[PDB]
RNA sequence: AGUUACCCUAGGG
RNA sequence: UCUCUUACUUUUAACCAGUGAAAUUGACCUGCCCGUGAGGCGGGCAUAACACAGCAAGACGAGACCCUAUGGAGCUUUAAUUUAUUAAUGCAAACACCUGCAUUAAAAA
RNA sequence: CCUCCGCAUAAGCCUGCGUCAGAUCACUGACAAUUAACAGCCCAAUAUCUACAAUCAACCAACAAGUCAUUAUUACCCUCACUGUCAACCCAAGGCAUGCUCAUAAGGAAAGGUUAAAAAAAGUAAAAGGAA
RNA sequence: GCUAAACCUAGCCCCAAACCCACUCCACCUUACUACCAAUAAAGUAUAGGCGAUAGAAAUUGGGCGCAAUAGAUAUAGUACCGCAAGGGAAAGAUGAAAAAUACCAAGCAUAAUAUAGCAAGGACUAACCCCUAUACCUUCUGAUGAAUUAACUAGAAAUAACUUUGCAAGGAGAGCCAAAGCUAAGACCCCCGAAACCAGACGA
C-alpha cells in the first residue's frame, strides 16, 4: 500500500476502500500522534465514557480500533444517520452509522465507580503488566467450542514427540527408514 | 553535504579500517614514509638561504624535485634514482619563442651482474649513473641493501633487498653448501644489514601484495562447534568433579 | 525442486534425489476440446516433461503415457496510471496422456439481509392517484 | 473461492516445516564442519568496483583452464574510484535528505501536539 | 532492425569488453537508468 | 600571404 | 499544342448529416476621389443592417547580392619563425641497437 | 464490381478484431490459448588425406578459372531433454528477403446522402486545318 | 452559468553533527541477469611578467528575516517519451472527524447578433448614436521592428577613497593597520536573453 495512504473506516482492501484511496491518489497525510504500543490503553470491548461532541457522558463498548489513526469506534455511539441498499427506485434503508472517536475523546470506566479515569501500565507479580486507575488502585482487565474436521489433525497426535534428536540429516534418516541403497560414492567436484 | 573528512586522508582511513589496520606495524611505517628521493635530475641549492643579486637581501630558497616518470621497463631493471624527464622547451632557448613538447630519456644499458649473497648472475638494465653507486656502494650487494626505497625506485631492486635480508635473517645454509667458511665470511661482512626475518618477510612488498599475504596468513578453516562443545563440556565436567 | 543448486554429476555417481520437492502444480480445465485421455496441467517454469511424468507417477500414482509442454506468453499490453506496462506472468502449460486406456473429464466443481429484504416487500409505492402528497399523515 | 484461507494456511504450515528442516540442516553443518552457509562463496570485487558475495558453482575443469571464467574480471581498474565516490556522495545526499525530512516531521508533530 | 546487431554492438558483453564501455555503465548506474545495455 | 561556386555566425544596406 | 474551344464521365465542388486542424491575428466601429505624407491625416463625395458563392486589383504575406566584425573555419604556398617530431646525415657516449648535441628535407604548426 | 495480389517461411514485432462484460462517422477488465515429427539447439582425440568446375554434363563452348570428399589407431553404450510455434503483425508516413499461384480454389470494396454552379484535376470524343 | 477558479503538504534547500553502503533462496562478464569442460595578519608586500593584460609568496603570527507544486531536487521518476547508441528527459495532487456520511473572482463564451461615420474615446447631452475634438503604442533612425489574449514566471551583484551620521580623540581600532584631526562603525555604486568556433573523452557511421 503506498505511502502517505489514508486509513478509514472500510479495511484497507475492501471494495470501498479501492474506490475511496485508488492507486493514484496522492492526499494530505494525516497527523496522528504517535502513541507506541505499549502505551497504548483503549482495547476491544471496553467500556468507555465519551466525552466531546454529540453523546457526550454516554458510555459505550469499543467494537474496531483502527490503530494507524488512534481511533475508537464506540458501537452505538457517536453516530449519525446513512441510507443503505440505494437503488435506482428504492431509497433504501436508514441506519445509524458510527464514527470514529480519538482516543482523547475516550476515557476508560472502572467497574465499581463507573467512571471515566486515567490509566497507568503497572507491572504485577502474576502478570507482568496490566491497567490501574488513578482514582483507585483497581485493576482493568482485558476482554474478548470447536469440532475436529476430516483434514485436521488431532492434539493427541499434534503434540506427540516423535522426534529423537540425532546427528543425521532428513536425507539419510530417510534414505535409510525407506531401504534406499547407493553404493555410488560421489566424486567431488571444483567450486570457485 | 560536507565530508566528515578530507578527501586525501580516504587512503590514510583505509589502512586503519581491516585487513591494512591487522598488517604488521612496521609495513604500515614503511608505508607511512614519505622522505625525499635524493636529487637525479636537477641541482640541489648549497643552503638554506640566498643573498640573490637583483635586491641584495637574503632570501630563503627551496629545491623543488623535477617530476621523474618510471616507466614500467624500469621495475623490471635496475636504473638509477633516474627515468624520463616530460616537459617543455623554448624552441631556442629563448622565451620569445613557441613551447614545444620534449622527453629526456636515459641511456639503458644491458649489463650482467653477480649477486654474492644471493649467488647468482644477474643480466639487468641499468643506467650510467647505477654504476657509479654501484661503484661508490662497493658491490651490487651493499648497493642493493643501502640504498632505501625512494632511491632505488625499482620493484627488482625491492625483491633483491627482500631476499638478502631473508637469507641473512634466516643465516641460510643454501648460500655455499659443504663451504661453511665463505658462507660465514659473506654473512659476517653483511652484519650491519642484519634484520629480524619477520621484518625482512614485508620489506619491499607492494601495499596488495601484503594484503594477499595477510589473507594467506588468517586463511583458517573453520573450527566445528563439536570438538569447542566438547571442550566446554569436559571443562564443565571438571568444574563438577573439584566441587 | 526449484529456486536450488543442483548437485552436479559425475560419470558413476550417484543418482539425483529429491526428497522435499519445491514445485507445486495445478490441474486446469481446458479452453479446448481435447481427447479423452489428456489432462491439462499448470507447471513451474524449471519444471521438465520427466519431471512431471515421475512427479505424476510416483505422488499420485497416476500412469502417464505422454506428456508435452508449452510456455504460454502473458500479455505485456496493459499499463498503470504511471503508462508503466504491467506484465501477467508466463507460465507452463502440460499436456498429459494417459495410460492403460484410462479417461478424465473435469469435474462440476461449483453446481443482516432480513431486515433489507422484510423492508423490501414494503415498499407501498407511490399511489398515481395522490399526486405527490406524502402518504404518512392521516389526515 | 470457497475458503481462501487455508491456502494461506498450507502455505504457512509448509514454510514452517522448511524453516524446521533447515535449522535441524544449519545446526549438524554448524557442528561438523562450522560453516555457517551451505553454498561456499567469497567476498569479491567486481568490475563496478563494488564488494559482492560472489556464490561459487559446479565445475568439472578448475578455475584455471577454464576458459569462459577467466573472462570474468574481480578487479577494479582505477577509473572506478571516481564512480564510486560519486556514488558514495549521492547515498549521503539521500540519507541527509531523509534524516532532516525526518526532524521536520518530528517539529510538526511537537506544533500540533 | 535485427537483434543480433543490436546486442552485438550496445550489448552488456560489448560494453565491458572496454574501459570505455564500463565507463558507460557506470554513468548508466550513477543516473539510476532501469536499462544499463541493451 | 593568396583564396573559399563548401564557406560559417552576428549585424547593416 | 495552337486557330479556338466544346461536350460528356469521375474526382473535386455546393447543400444535408457525423467528426474535426493549421499557418495567421496590436486593437478595429476595417469606404471612394484628390492632396499631403494612406481604410484611418486635410478637402470633397458616398453611406440602413445582415449572409452565402465567387474573383484576385490593393492590404497582408522566399530566393538572392554586397559590406562590416581588431567574429570564425577550411584549402594552397616561396606570410612570420620553428623542426616538437618522421627520414636521413655529422659529432659526442658504448664496446651495431640505445642515448645526447647540431644540420638537411618531406609532412607539420 | 476489383484483384500488380495472395498463401507460407525468414526477418522484425510481442498477445495487438478469440470468449465474456463495459465505456468510447457510428480502448478497458476478466478468462482462454501456440502441444514436435518442422526449425533451432551438434559433433572424442592424435596424426594423416582433399590436381581435374557448374551449365540436363554428353559432345561443343570457353574464361573471369570455380561452391563441395577421407584414412589409421585409440575411446565409446546412456538416449528423444530444452527452446520457437498466437494475430488483422514489421520499417517509415510508400519500402520490404525467399518459395509457391501466375488469375486465382486465395484476397478484397472505388460511391456517408444529394445536387449537377464556377474554378481546379484526370479521362474520353471532337468539324476544317495539322506546329501556325 | 459554463469553462473554470481557489487550497497545503508531499517533499526539497542551505548548515550543523557524524566518516556510509552493500549475501532470504535463486540468476547474472556467453546475446548480462544463462546449472555444468583445455582562520587572522605579514600582504596585494617581496617578487614574476609582450616588466603588460595580469600573476603573486614565504620567514613570521596565531537550526533557518529557506522554497511551498511554473517554487524548492529533474524527480510522482532518471519513469513515460525521444534516440541505433552515448545521450537527452517531462507533466501532474488538493472534501471532510467520518465517504461503513456524496455561491462571489482572468481570458473565452452564454444569458443577450447588428443599424450612416471612421485608433473607437473625450467634451458633452434630456438622450446609446447622431455634433465638435482627436495621425494606436514600443524600438530605431536627425524626426520599418514587435505584439491574439489571459494567468504565472522574468532581468544592477563590488564600500578603496570621498560624503552623511555616530563613538572616541593626538589618538583610533577587541594584536596585525592607520594617524601633521585622525581613526573606528554604519549607510549608500556597478543587469537579462541570444554565435560560429576550439579542446578533452565517449557513441555511432
Amino acid at each position: 500500500l503506498p505511502p502517505h495512504y489514508r486509513y478509514g473506516m472500510s479495511p484497507p482492501g475492501s471494495v470501498a476502500d479501492k474506490r475511496k484511496n485508488p492507486p493514484w491518489i496522492r492526499r494530505r497525510p494525516v497527523v496522528v500522534e504517535p502513541i507506541s504500543d505499549e502505551d497504548w490503553y483503549l482495547f476491544c470491548g471496553d467500556t468507555v465514557e465519551i466525552l466531546e461532541g454529540k453523546d457526550a457522558g454516554k458510555q459505550g463498548k469499543v467494537v474496531q480500533v483502527i490503530r494507524q489513526r488512534n481511533w475508537v469506534v464506540v458501537g452505538g455511539l457517536n453516530t449519525h444517520y446513512r441510507y443503505i441498499g440505494k437503488t435506482m427506485d428504492y431509497r433504501g434503508t436508514m441506519i445509524p452509522s458510527e464514527a470514529p472517536l480519538l482516543h482523547r475523546q475516550v476515557k476508560l470506566v472502572d467497574p465499581m465507580d463507573r467512571k471515566p479515569t486515567e490509566i497507568e501500565w503497572r507491572f504485577t507479580e502474576a502478570g507482568e503488566r496490566v491497567r490501574v486507575s488513578t482514582r483507585s488502585g483497581r485493576i482493568i482487565p482485558k476482554p474478548e467450542t470447536w469440532i475436529d474436521g476430516p483434514k485436521d489433525t488431532s492434539v493427541e497426535d499434534a503434540l506427540e514427540r516423535t522426534y529423537v534428536p540425532c546427528l543425521k540429516t532428513l536425507q539419510e534418516e530417510v534414505m535409510e527408514a525407506m531401504g534406499i541403497k547407493e553404493t555410488r560414492k560421489y566424486k567431488k567436484v571444483y567450486w570457485y | 553535504p560536507l565530508h566528515k573528512y578530507p578527501v586525501w586522508l580516504w587512503k590514510r582511513l583505509q589502512l586503519r579500517e581491516g585487513i591494512c589496520s591487522r598488517l604488521p606495524g612496521h609495513y604500515l611505517r614503511s608505508l607511512e614514509e614519505e622522505r625525499t628521493p635524493t636529487p637525479v635530475h636537477y641541482r640541489p641549492h648549497g643552503a638554506k638561504f640566498k643573498i640573490n643579486p637583483k635586491n641584495g637581501q637574503r632570501e630563503r630558497v627551496e629545491d623543488v624535485p623535477i617530476p621523474i616518470y618510471f616507466p614500467p621497463e624500469s621495475q623490471r631493471g635496475l636504473w638509477g634514482g633516474e627515468g624520463w624527464i616530460l616537459g617543455q622547451i623554448y624552441a631556442n632557448n629563448d622565451k620569445l619563442s613557441k613551447r614545444l613538447k620534449k622527453v629526456w630519456k636515459p641511456q639503458l644499458f644491458e649489463r650482467e651482474f653477480y649477486s654474492e649473497i644471493l649467488d647468482k648472475k644477474f643480466t639487468v638494465t641499468v643506467t650510467m649513473r647505477t654504476l657509479d653507486l654501484i661503484d661508490e656502494a662497493y658491490g651490487l650487494d651493499f648497493y642493493i641493501l643501502k640504498t632505501p626505497k625512494e632511491d632505488l625506485c625499482s620493484k627488482f631492486g625491492m625483491d633483491l633487498k627482500r631476499g638478502m635480508l631473508l637469507r641473512l635473517a634466516r643465516q641460510d645454509p643454501q648460500l655455499h653448501p659443504e663451504d661453511p667458511e665463505r658462507r660465514a665470511a659473506i654473512y659476517d661482512k653483511y652484519k650491519e644489514f642484519a634484520i629480524p626475518e619477520e621484518e625482512a618477510e614485508w620489506v619491499g612488498l607492494t601495499l596488495e601484495e601484503a594484503i594477499e599475504k595477510q589473507r594467506l596468513l588468517e586463511e583458517k578453516d573453520p573450527v566445528p562447534l563439536f570438538k569447542i562443545y566438547v571442550a566446554e563440556l569436559i571443562q564443565q565436567l571438571q568444574q563438577q568433579a573439584l566441587s | 525442486a526449484r529456486n536450488v543448486v543442483y548437485p552436479l554429476y559425475r560419470l558413476g555417481g550417484p543418482q539425483l534425489r529429491v526428497f522435499r520437492t519445491n514445485f507445486f502444480i495445478q490441474l486446469v480445465r481446458p479452453g479446448v476440446a481435447q481427447p479423452e485421455d489428456t489432462v491439462q496441467f499448470r507447471i513451474p517454469m524449471e519444471m521438465t516433461r520427466v519431471d512431471l511424468r515421475n512427479y505424476l507417477e510416483g505422488i499420485y500414482n497416476v500412469p502417464v503415457a505422454a506428456v508435452r509442454t508449452r510456455v504460454q506468453h502473458g500479455s505485456n499490453k496493459r499499463r498503470d496510471h504511471r503508462n508503466v506496462r504491467i506484465k501477467k506472468p508466463d507460465y507452463k502449460v502440460a499436456y498429459v496422456q494417459l495410460a492403460h486406456g484410462q479417461t478424465f473429464t473435469f469435474p462440476d466443481l461449483f453446481p443482516l439481509y432480513s431486515m433489507l429484504e422484510e423492508e423490501r416487500q414494503q415498499r407501498q409505492s407511490s399511489d398515481p392517484r395522490r399526486g405527490g402528497v406524502p402518504s404518512w399523515f392521516g389526515l | 473461492m470457497p475458503s481462501p484461507e487455508r491456502l494461506d494456511k498450507v502455505v504457512d504450515s509448509m514454510d514452517a516445516l522448511d524453516k524446521v528442516v533447515q535449522e535441524r540442516e544449519d545446526a549438524l553443518r554448524l557442528l561438523q564442519t562450522g560453516q555457517e552457509r551451505a553454498r561456499p562463496g567469497a567476498w569479491r570485487r567486481d568490475i563496478f568496483g563494488r564488494i559482492i558475495w560472489h556464490k561459487f558453482k559446479q565445475w568439472v575443469i578448475p578455475w584455471h583452464l577454464n576458459k569462459r571464467y577467466n573472462r570474468k574480471r574481480f578487479f577494479a581498474l582505477p577509473y572506478v574510484d571516481h564512480f564510486l565516490r560519486l556514488e558514495r556522495e549521492k547515498r549521503a545526499r539521500i540519507k541527509a535528505r531523509k534524516e532532516n525530512l525526518e526532524r521536520k516531521k518530528a517539529k510538526i508533530l511537537l506544533k500540533k501536539f | 532492425p535485427s537483434n543480433i546487431k543490436r546486442k552485438n554492438k550496445h550489448g552488456w558483453v560489448r560494453r565491458l569488453s572496454t574501459p570505455a564501455g564500463v565507463q558507460v555503465i557506470l554513468r548508466r548506474m550513477l543516473k539510476g537508468r532501469k536499462s544499463l545495455s541493451h
